[PDB]
């Protein structure tokens, strides 16, 4: 999945450059039930040469009060993507939808009507209308550059 | 906000 597209040496160096204490980022997970999800977070401090202690913007510890803190590695952290807040989704577009406090990969199945866009999620096999404000085009962070899907 | 498993799917 992962490394076929990115370069480890480059990705590590760029993560070291960009993700210092206080830096806003997005983080991902390879735990089940989280595939194609990016969560908003902020770097607390780098950890060793490979990892970053982050504090989540929206996710909480079990009391639902204190922000969740986790270590993440350089392959599961990225900057917030540039967002073109005013664009027209076309059917077939790979998007992210802000759903249950994460950004989830989905596909546009119906163009915008009444300020909503029809979306489908392969993870859950569910489809629904999403307000335009909670949608963005999917982008990949690769070797220090943002790229659209191939 | 929500807990990490309130955000988890399936």
């Amino acid at each position: 999945d992962i490394l076929a597209r990115v370069d480890l040496e480059t990705t590590r160096a760029i993560a070291k450059q960009m993700f210092s204490s206080g830096t806003v980022v997005e983080v991902s997970s390879d735990e089940e039930g989280f595939q194609g999800c990016w969560f908003a977070a902020k770097v607390v401090e780098p950890v060793g040469e490979d990892k970053f202690l982050v504090e989540y913007r929206d996710l909480r510890e079990k009391d639902g009060i204190e922000p969740l803190k986790e270590e993440t590695d350089f392959l599961h952290i990225r900057p917030p993507p540039p967002r073109d807040e005013d664009i027209d989704f076309a059917v077939g577009d790979k998007i992210n939808a802000f759903y249950n406090d994460g950004w989830w990969v989905g596909v546009v199945i119906d163009g915008m009507k009444h300020g909503t866009v029809g979306i489908y999620f392969r993870q859950s096999q569910e489809k629904m209308r999403f307000g335009r404000q909670g949608l963005r085009l999917h982008k990949d962070w690769v070797d220090g550059t943002w790229q659209l899907p191939l | 906000a929500r807990t990490k498993q309130t955000a988890r799917k399936s």
